[PDB]
């Protein structure tokens, strides 16, 4: 899972 | 003020008691936080519950002779007693020494008390902006975004919801760093600009006070507190410190791939695929091609779900992974006929939104599968 910020 | 006494119809007490017990519940700490503050003065009974971060006050008009005063009593036991009395009961309450007596019919209850002087109060504060709006509009705004709040992030500013006034609009934003939801609604008044973070438990409390049909909601916002008035209830919460993310910079810039699909068909396809996704990581794979979406899910057991759907899409083919729970949360919140997904590439966020409305927008960041 990647993050938006 | 030393000998509190009041008599009130049961039906005028039940909903106030239920409401003010909301901030209460688990985790015993200060004993008196399990109690409700009762205050009688000048034709009014006030009931207050608090968890130190927020407080809920209900006002009940007193018709019958009363004597002023204040005490605190165990919230759940007092509510359960009132609720257990018969319909139409008159409930006579009076402090007797260190006990609170509750009498109705030939029923007598003597409850323990703790001093009203010990009941915590939020510090005094000054409202900077105030506005009034239909409950239904606030309920919209919160239901559109609440599921995207973080729960216990170390980025503590994420464990809450941004409320923002801009022009004539009230906006909510919620994000946990993996997904974001934003919704704005017109308020019919020109507002100063304010941006405050309401703690997640305060969002839930605000939202449980919106039972009322057409009683309007009056909101006051200070630098460090928010207050909401509905009917005979007043809710006040502390705000969260921190710089909340700017949704304007989180929306995907110029997504070049525009897919449109039926919301219910898309939701049901993801819901079935999710059954065979990893129970912890929840990853599903989307393959987009000309007028078609393929969703696949696999788990450590090597089981596999595949759904193929006809959609509207003309553009380059691409594959992208997502946590299917995050996608299902968006689709559940949209409740519309057609959804639009706006994509860029396999490592970039996607924007999801009702094809027919731009009041709300959702951003989900992918997974590397």
């Amino acid at each position: 899972q990647a993050a938006l910020f | 003020a030393s000998h509190m006494k009041f008599t009130v119809e049961r039906e005028h007490l039940l909903k106030p008691l239920q409401q003010v017990s909301g901030p209460l519940g688990g985790r015993p700490t200060l004993p008196i936080l399990g109690n409700l503050l009762l205050q009688v003065a000048d034709g009014t009974l006030s009931l207050t519950g608090t968890d130190l971060e927020m407080e809920m006050v209900a006002r009940v008009a007193l018709v019958q002779p009363h004597e002023p005063g204040a005490t605190t009593v165990p919230a759940r036991k007092f509510f359960d007693i009132c609720r257990g009395l018969p319909e139409g009961a008159e409930i006579a309450v009076q402090l007797e020494g260190e006990r609170m007596l509750v009498r109705s019919g030939r029923s007598r209850f003597s409850l323990s008390t703790l001093p009203a002087a010990d009941f915590p109060n939020l510090d005094d504060w000054q409202s900077e902006v105030e506005f009034t709006l239909p409950q239904a509009t606030m309920k919209r705004l919160i239901e559109a975004t609440q599921f995207s709040m973080a729960h216990q992030d170390v980025r503590y500013y994420l464990n809450g919801m941004l409320f923002e006034t801009e022009g004539e609009e009230l906006r909510t934003v919620a994000t946990d760093g993996h997904r974001l939801a934003v919704c704005s609604m017109p308020i019919g008044q020109s507002l100063p600009s304010h941006s405050v973070i309401v703690p997640r438990k305060g969002v839930i409390e605000l939202m449980r006070m919106l039972d009322g049909g057409d009683n309007p909601l009056r909101v006051q916002i200070g630098s460090n507190n928010i207050r909401a008035h509905v009917g005979d209830f007043i809710f006040t919460s502390k705000l969260v410190d921190g710089r909340f993310p700017d949704y304007r910079r989180v929306l995907p810039k110029n997504p070049d791939k525009h897919l449109e699909a039926g919301c219910d068909l898309l939701k049901q396809a993801f819901a079935r695929a999710a059954i065979l996704s990893n129970e912890k990581f929840r990853g599903v794979r989307l393959w987009v091609s000309e007028n078609q979406l393929k969703i696949t899910a696999n788990n450590p057991e090597q089981e596999e779900a595949e759904e193929i759907l006809d959609v509207t899409y003309s553009g380059a083919e691409m594959e992208i992974g997502f946590n299917v729970s995050y996608v299902l949360d968006v689709l559940n919140a949209l409740k519309c006929e057609n959804v639009r997904m706006m994509l860029t590439d396999s490592v970039s966020s996607v924007q999801i939104e009702d094809a027919a409305s731009q009041s709300a927008a959702y951003v989900v960041m992918p997974m590397r599968l």
